[PDB]
């Protein structure tokens, strides 16, 4: 649901997430993480995700991330960012 | 001949009415005669002498009603008349002491780079002797170590020296560069360094130049709850700035060809 | 890649709405949004935890170059 930023979340929310106390919630971190459904990077600093690979059974809403809110937006800057090497070096692309 | 420019010499200008006076008759000498057009004719430069001699306590009613613009005009046209070849010009009392008052108001106007300027412009007055020139000079030496721990020094250096209105530019120009550091509550009190802005531990006159706009100079946060300076520090971010700079150094490298 | 690759998730993006109005759907064949999750191995906005590494990439970059 989240990709970096909002993906990475405190110990107590995964507490919440996991319906058991936040101290209980360390210990419970690790049974959570032992299932490794999806391989990931996970740092117990708050217990943060910012993990690898994910597999959602389907996308939230309408794919709203899917739209400019993450791609297409980024793709658009990028094209820009070629027309400056094109600027950068017109005589070199010959 | 052209009287009441040097005819208030004795009664020099008690009243501000008197030196515009005096402005207006010294235009009428402009009318007469350019500053120094040329080396040419030293007759006229000798009736110029006298001018210098108006001038230079012309420039000293300038100190006394505290004029800026006509003093740095004036002043302007003092170093003029330095300048002027005049190998006839006489040594003039008021020349020397002036030129030192010109070096002190060089660093009320905080010009550093002018100041050594001026410390250079009269290596024989610097020497050892012209005392009126000394003190600006030793002041300067101040100045590098930091004028606020000498400060105390440099205004009971000389009661009366002809800088009597330069000290009180002197005090106007008081340094206040040692802002920069932690102070109120973390350091508390800065009157040890002297300087008159941080002087006094906590009294409402250290207080006023203390909390001036809040805080001193007023910019920047509360001195108070200051984390020492500003403390902007940096980041690794700027790699992809760095390779924004990459893309222009390496695609040269390769246009070079 | 900045223009084909834009246009093909543009089609997605415009498929939001115009999958509704002419397309299967916009939730439908699970590669639209699977195969568009593998293309967000990484995460695609914000911290993202790549070239902001820093100790990690970062340092490396600097090393290499």
């Amino acid at each position: 649901t989240r990709p970096a930023n909002h993906r990475q979340l405190t110990f107590e929310e995964i507490a919440k997430s996991a319906k058991i106390t936040v101290n209980e919630v360390e210990l419970l971190v690790m049974k959570a993480l032992s299932v490794g459904l999806v391989k990931g990077s996970i740092d117990e600093v708050d217990k943060r995700v910012h993990m690898t690979w994910v597999q959602p059974r389907v996308l939230d809403l309408q794919q709203i991330k899917g739209m400019k809110d993450r791609l297409e937006f980024w793709c658009t800057d990028v094209k820009s960012m070629e027309m400056l090497v094109e600027h950068q070096a017109h005589d070199i692309l010959t | 001949m052209y009287e009441q420019l040097k005819g208030e010499w004795n009664r020099k200008s008690p009243n501000l009415s008197k030196c515009g006076e005096e402005l207006g008759r010294l235009k009428l000498v402009l009318l007469e005669l350019n500053f120094l057009p040329t080396t040419g004719t030293k007759l006229t430069k000798q009736q110029l002498i006298l001018a210098r001699d108006i001038l230079e306590i012309g420039a000293q009613w300038s100190i006394l009603r505290k004029d800026i613009p006509s003093f740095e005009r004036y002043m302007a046209q003092l170093k003029c008349y330095y300048f002027d070849y005049k190998e006839q010009l006489p040594e003039s009392a008021y020349m020397h002491q002036l030129l030192g008052l010109n070096l002190l108001f060089l660093l009320s106007q905080n010009r550093v780079a002018e100041f050594h300027t001026e410390l250079e412009r009269l290596p024989a007055k610097d020497i050892q002797t012209n005392v009126y020139i000394k003190h600006p000079v030793s002041l300067e030496q101040y100045l590098m170590e930091g004028s606020y721990n000498k400060v105390f020094l440099a205004k009971g250096n000389i009661p009366a020296e002809s800088y009597t209105f330069f000290i009180d530019i002197l005090l106007d120009t008081i340094r206040d560069e040692i802002a920069g550091c932690i102070e109120k509550a973390y350091e508390k009190i800065l009157f040890t360094e002297a300087t008159r802005i941080l002087f006094f531990n906590t009294p409402k006159k250290m207080t006023d130049y203390a909390k001036k706009r809040g805080w001193v100079l007023g910019p920047n946060n509360y001195y108070s709850f200051a984390s020492q300076q500003q403390k902007p520090e940096d980041t690794t971010i700027p790699s992809t700035e760095l390779a924004k700079q990459v893309i222009e150094y390496a695609r040269q490298l390769e246009m070079i060809v | 890649h900045g223009l084909k690759g834009l246009n093909s998730k543009l089609l997605d993006i415009r498929s939001y709405l115009e999958k509704v109005a002419t397309g299967k759907l916009p939730i439908n064949h699970q590669i639209i949004y699977q195969l568009q999750d593998v293309f967000n191995l990484l995460p695609d906005v914000s911290l993202q935890e790549f070239v902001k590494a820093f100790y990690l990439k970062t340092n490396d970059q600097m090393v290499v170059v």
